């Protein structure tokens, strides 16, 4: 299980074959990756005034 | 920008498509490609970009 926190617009980059800023410099998946990807909003936990 | 019923078309030529300078300014919610994989964009040269 690999866990992290990313912006809501960059959730689409956590997929095989994607490109962008997260997929190029931060976290990249293999082309023959097997397994699942789960992502949920946490605005009431990781954000503060 | 232009309205959707009067969408603006612009020709692009004689340039180098780096697209890494957009990482600081804007974040794209939708980005799809048809006929070419996104990871192969840095290894290609195009003919008429519109
Ligand atoms: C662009 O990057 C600089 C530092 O590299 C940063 O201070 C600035 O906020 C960035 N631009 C935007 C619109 O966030």
């Amino acid at each position: 299980a690999d866990s992290f926190v990313v912006r809501g617009d960059e959730v689409r980059q956590i997929a095989p074959g994607q490109t962008g800023k997260i997929a190029d410099y931060n976290y990249k998946l293999p082309d023959d990756f097997t397994g699942c990807v789960i992502a949920w909003n946490s605005n009431n936990l990781d954000s503060k005034v | 920008f232009a309205s959707v019923y009067a969408w603006n078309r612009k020709r692009i030529s004689n340039c180098v498509a780096d697209y890494s300078v957009l990482y600081n300014s804007t974040s794209f919610s939708t980005f799809k490609c048809y006929g070419v994989s996104p990871t192969k964009l840095n290894d290609l040269c195009f003919t008429n970009v519109y």
